[PDB]
């Protein structure tokens, strides 16, 4: 009758159940139905390559030793630390650094129950997870992070995880992410890790992740762009000028370079070119190539000015088109292709 | 025989169990058998020294006091719940070269636990630690690491404990990518130290030696091209006309000093060392060129005070900094490939 | 009585209370009459989208077991020690990144029992919440920093959170925050979210926090304006100066480049403007300009002097007012929109 | 008699004692002589506005549960992990963020009775302490950072502090700050903070950090005079050298602007002006008026020329003494008068 | 007997042995041989003025009721788990800042035990100690940092701690450190700090730690003086090149304030003075003085050149002179006096 004394005849001291056997012990495995709910995604650090999430993770199976029939309302909810008691399938995420549970007044979980004997897990966890970055079209990096479910204690043999049919993994209504711009196209796969032990089974949920092009442009794509317009009107300036378009070229090439600097400081020492660099390099080499402009003249000048103002027109009339049809190859390469 | 009975009757205080006793009490060693699996490594930093791995410790021995008898058929295999690699015996067990080191709890205990018919036991627990590293930085974007992972014992000497590494196939990693490193899947040299403390005894260590190639890409494209690119600014400075006086020193006086700030950068992004560093060699060799284009302006102005000796002097630094640039370079390469 | 004797049958092991039991069991939900009172507010961060609060929380309910009358002290006050063997409900704050407890001396709980059975449950704890915030207007902003209050196991069926009447948020005598100004307006809303399992109840409260214009102004609204004068008081020298107005032009912009560098670089990645960000192009726009006024004169020089110094003081003259018109405009749309 | 049977007549099963209640119950409150011994202080930081410490708290209360005869010596020394037994009163510092034990071969606490009860309760603390500040004179301020020793589950009416009369605050042999320099004087007071739950004693400590001059002056005011006076060098040259000069104040007022942006940098945002800030922002104003003075020149040169030649006399003649009233003023006036 | 009856038997639950008890009660103190094994030595970070060791604290002992008879075998190891039901002195390290143990497999820990009693219990540790550093004579400091071991809730009359007579301080062979020269010359001593609760005991060991200067050296001595050489170098320029030397001197003096700030700002804020700091304010005099010396002969000249070609040879020949005896004396006494 008591619910107490319900719970003790159930699960507890007297009721004869033992967690440390899984359910349909030398018999047939486990199906957990394992379904998400996203609460805050974010921290997306490229440096270490990591994204934090914090889920309403959820795992149902069916176990039957929990069949009753006292209480005749089929979905019963019970106590969280009544959780300590009962069977819980072994599960990690394969591609997680720094997790943790959430306890504030009480341990985040939910333990659910139906008239069946299944059962309804849900707890909270909040995730450092890893997914490896490609780069090779930085600003435009449509990137895959995963999350990888998986069992260690059990197998494949006793224990197979499995997504949920429909509404397996949802987010919050009002979520929004500062650099990137989350899809509602998620796959599901299975790893379904083999290792030497045993065969041990896996899910993984991919999340597309698109990062927008609005504060890396403002930030580095625009002021390259005035600085090499400086370099450029270093032409028209005259040709007695040499302490001016010199000073103007030097200090280009600084600011150039501090801005490629900064711009490979905020993201982690990779090999392979970033577009971001290949950028910083062009708008380089054009402001050097206009110091060269002017050596050329100063040259040239030691009757000549009439050939140092050729070759400064046609600088002045040429660089620009090479630059613009330039940006457009890149653009056009960057957004369309990759 | 329920399945209760059998893990009670097996290792529990309800029966005649004790782990805190090590199998072949006061009689033969245990042989541990061992081998690792790298799940995530990298996080390298090395103004800290450390690299962090997150790896599956597998460690299997024989335990005579487990012994699934012939009564039941119900694998030659068994696995438990993980809550009791707590009751029965565990084998001291501790990563020397330690500075950090955290288990994966995430909805239970992320351990495994198997048993045999015969006694073998096998126990995997996920393990995310930091271990550390002595770096050798005498030539730093090309070095070659050796980062290693000595697994000890504390509360055991070798005349009761024994590691060794597992026959075939000790250590496994699937998929490997770092940023900056590359390692080598063959070059995985694991050997005994055999620790031996003073005031206690002799006591058991296996080691894994990883083989960090680090790659010149990063470096190359951050630190070297641009000082390239200032100190053939710095050249390019001499075809100016010496009558300026104003057009060409700040040449040579903004490239010394965009070395020097490239110095303070690469200094600040790296520990503190006393020894130098390949890379401190090339930018100090770039700072001293750049310095060396500006004496050269100034022996030009003493010499303008003339026409002949300037243009001396102009033609042979145009024709002097590039080809010694050049043999340094080739010298370079040559020595730090 | 020995009080141990009186707790020991009031709620110990001789009582018969159960702990993983919500009160009327089976029947109408609990009301938990919840309010805090905050100690400390501060360490908001905009990298991180977070703000760290120290709170003391408090949890009124009405238990049918807890009724005695042994003891006639209507308030009754017990040793936090007990605190674990009584009803506990279930909650978190939703928005959080990380919690914690404060453990000094003794866990820092409370317990407060009445005679009818009223409890109170105040604790102490440390929330590093987390509010999503718009910086469209950035040093103006007005954020709405958010706390949702919520339970995990227990549906709204079983468990409704509900503020209390009167003085449901405190705040300390004497608090200030370095960047912000804490406003008396809080309000008070019913987030009560909905996932799949079921209808869990949620009590959210917003605070408005209006960030003061002192330090941002004095440390980029300043010295770029001071930037923007120099790059005027280049109009006023002569034409024969000519290194002297590049190099003056050349060093605003850089040092205008690096002033929008760091106050993005201290503040978190996003693509919508920001009005800092609006000034720092504009004032690198007129330095730009102003240099490119100067070499229009160098071009001309070559009766040319004339029309040369005609347009240095048109622009001397007109440079000034269009960015004082600007000055305007930027400073009404955004004091008068906010 | 013997010792383990002592202990457990005294606290232990045997005994009779429950910890669960405090001592006199149901009768006058318990006075607590707390005294505290600090053994390190630093990680003074405004950034986040705390300071580190680590004190050896101790708690002397008298409770007549604990009087024995069996062993004539009054003092008796016993084993921590006999704490948990015995009562304890509740305590917190208020002004916490980030408080831990020291848990280092054992739990590290110190328990020392005498004949008639009076309990003694030691324990080590690291405590994160928050003590707001006051900018408006940076370097030379006179901070009171502050630790609210106070109860939360006890009231007032069962729970009284009070400060010890004769060395309740002491500091180890041979302290010293980087930064500042402690004082001896400790103002001691109530605070006796008043919930809306009830009336919670609380015991507050005053400690008066005097920030010394020593490396703000080094790093921040000596480079500026510097700048400035190069500013002033800047007037001995002739006219006809424009790039000179002018490049010179530029450079002048950008250092300047740095300066100023990496110093405040170091500190936490603030809306009102510090005094770095004002000696920033004149010794800015000074290179400025310069380089205005340089252009008034050219301006007046294109007989005038002798009236350039009195405005730089004049200038390197007066700039200077104004600079100089302007240094004893400023002094002064946040030296003596604040 | 057996193996499990034996330990029941000896400290077992039905042995008869009490751990809160420590042996000898009311009786001569208990003497305990301290003796260390350190590990990993590094992470000195001057700014927190700390550094985190790794060590193998071992502490031995004699208690009379750990004799047995069943085992001839002397040394005896036992179960770490087993240590928690034996008595262990109290210890902690005074100077700590934060530490931990270090769990892996279990909790490291060693239990040794002999015939006569004597324990040997071997721990791992990590220890972020404190050591107030110096900085007077900055990149030669010899610094002494300590490791104070220390008792908190004995006595001296009940605990009394000692170095082992040899060998009580080890170092791995292979060990090494970045920055600094550890020494083979580690001093021991008594400490005996002394309460107003009454007199504990302590041991300290102090590691003279020489600093290198290779970094420091390379990265700040080096630069330095390529700058103050390229101010010297402005000195052969002719003297009509105005902004040449201007320019030069003062992008000199700029970089040297930069390079300051950076030293000054990678160590904590001290008041006395740093000789990293007389070296970079000296250098930044010279060039300064460099910078005036063009300047007067600039005043000078508008034969007043051939005066100032006098200045200008007379500058060349006494700047190297004074930088060199400057170098002198510095080195002299920074190096051989300290
Ligand atoms: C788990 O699912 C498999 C197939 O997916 C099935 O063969 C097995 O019977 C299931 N286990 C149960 C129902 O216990
Ligand atoms: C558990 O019982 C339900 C009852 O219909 C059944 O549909 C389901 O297949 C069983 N197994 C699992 C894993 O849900
Ligand atoms: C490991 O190496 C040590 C040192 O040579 C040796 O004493 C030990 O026997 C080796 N282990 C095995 C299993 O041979
Ligand atoms: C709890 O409040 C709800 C209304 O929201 C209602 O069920 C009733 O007023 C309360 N039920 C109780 C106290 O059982
Ligand atoms: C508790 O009981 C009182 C009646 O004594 C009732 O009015 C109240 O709604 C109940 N619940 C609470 C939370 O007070
Ligand atoms: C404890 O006993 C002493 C004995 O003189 C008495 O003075 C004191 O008031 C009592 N209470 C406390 C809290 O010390
Ligand atoms: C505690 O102190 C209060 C005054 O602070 C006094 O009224 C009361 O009698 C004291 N109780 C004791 C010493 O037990
Ligand atoms: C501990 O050492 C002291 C040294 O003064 C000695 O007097 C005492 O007898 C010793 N106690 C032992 C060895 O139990
Ligand atoms: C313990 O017993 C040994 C037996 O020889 C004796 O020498 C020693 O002084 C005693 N005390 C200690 C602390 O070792």
């Amino acid at each position: 009758l008591s619910p107490s004394d319900f719970l003790d005849k159930l699960m507890g001291r007297t009721s004869g159940y033992d967690a440390r056997i899984r359910p349909n012990f030398k018999g047939p495995p486990v199906n957990v139905t394992c379904n998400i709910f996203i609460n805050s995604f974010g921290s997306v650090t490229e440096t270490t390559m990591d994204y934090r999430v914090n889920i309403f993770l959820r795992q149902q199976w069916n176990d039957s030793r929990l069949a009753y029939s006292e209480y005749p309302d089929d979905s019963l909810d019970l106590d969280p630390s009544m959780l300590d008691s009962i069977w819980k399938p072994d599960l990690f995420f394969a591609n997680e650094k720094g997790a943790n549970f959430h306890d504030v007044t009480t341990d985040n979980k939910l333990l659910r129950i139906s008239k069946n004997g299944k059962v309804l897990y849900s707890i909270r966890l909040t995730l450092t997870l890893s997914c490896p970055m490609d780069l090779k079209n930085f600003p435009m990096d449509v990137q895959t992070c995963t999350m990888q479910l998986e069992s260690f204690g059990y197998t494949m043999n006793d224990l197979i995880f499995e997504w949920l049919s429909d509404g397996p993994v949802q987010v919050a209504e009002g979520l929004t992410l500062p650099q990137f711009i989350l899809k509602e196209e998620k796959e599901l796969g299975y790893c379904t890790k083999h290792y030497n032990t045993g065969k041990f089974t896996c899910i993984e949920v991919k999340f597309h992740l698109e990062r927008q092009m609005g504060y890396y442009l403002i930030q580095m794509y625009i002021p390259s762009l005035l600085i090499v317009i400086l370099s450029w009107v270093s032409f028209w300036i005259n040709m007695d000028a040499a302490p001016a378009r010199v000073a103007l070229g030097i200090t280009t090439v600084l600011t150039m370079t501090t801005q490629s600097s900064g711009s490979r400081a905020s993201l982690p020492k990779v090999s392979y070119v970033k577009a971001i660099d290949i950028w910083m390099a062009v708008c380089l080499l054009f402001v050097f190539a206009a110091l060269l402009e002017y050596a050329a003249v100063n040259f040239v000048s030691r009757k000549f000015v009439d050939r140092a103002k050729r070759i400064d027109t046609i600088s002045r009339a040429a660089f620009p088109l090479a630059f613009l049809i330039f940006n457009i190859f890149y653009w056009i390469t960057y957004k369309i292709i990759r | 025989v329920p399945a209760n009975s059998t893990s009670n009757i097996l290792n529990r205080l309800l029966v005649s169990y004790d782990p805190r006793i090590r199998p072949n009490f006061k009689g033969i060693p245990v042989d541990v058998v061992v081998n690792i699996f790298i799940n995530s490594f990298g996080s390298i930093q090395e103004t800290t020294m450390d690299y962090r791995v997150n790896i599956f410790l597998r460690q299997k021995w024989n335990d005579p006091r487990l012994k699934l008898p012939s009564d039941f058929r119900g694998s030659d295999a068994l696995t438990v719940d993980p809550t009791m690699y707590k009751c029965l015996w565990k084998p001291d067990l501790f990563f020397a070269n330690e500075k950090s080191a955290n288990f994966h709890d995430v909805t239970q205990e992320n351990i495994l636990l198997f048993i045999f018919r015969d006694g073998d036991v096998l126990v995997s627990m996920r393990l995310s630690i930091t271990l550390s590293c002595p770096l050798d930085l005498t030539l730093f974007p090309m070095d070659t690491q050796r980062c290693k992972m000595q697994l000890e014992s504390f509360g055991y000497t070798t005349d009761d404990l024994r590691f060794i590494w597992q026959s075939g196939d000790p250590v496994q990693l699937e998929k490997i990518a770092l940023p900056q490193f590359d390692i080598k899947k063959e070059d995985i040299e694991y050997g005994n130290c055999t620790k031996y403390y003073k005031g206690t005894g002799y006591y058991t260590c296996v080691e894994v030696i990883f083989t960090l190639r680090r790659q010149v890409g990063f470096y190359m494209m951050g630190v070297y091209a641009p000082t390239l690119l200032i100190v053939v600014l710095s050249w390019l400075s001499f075809w100016i006309n010496p009558d300026a006086s104003a057009a060409r020193v700040p040449l040579g006086i903004f490239s010394v000093l965009s070395l020097a700030s490239e110095c303070t950068t690469l200094a600040a992004e790296l520990p503190k060392v006393s020894y130098v560093k390949a890379l401190d060699v090339w930018l100090i060799a770039c700072l001293l060129f750049g310095f060396a284009s500006l004496v050269e302006y100034a022996v030009v102005q003493v010499m303008l005070n003339i026409p002949t000796a300037a243009k001396r002097i102009d033609l042979y630094a145009r024709a002097l900094f590039p080809f010694c640039f050049l043999f340094f370079n080739v010298i370079y390469w040559s020595i730090y490939l």
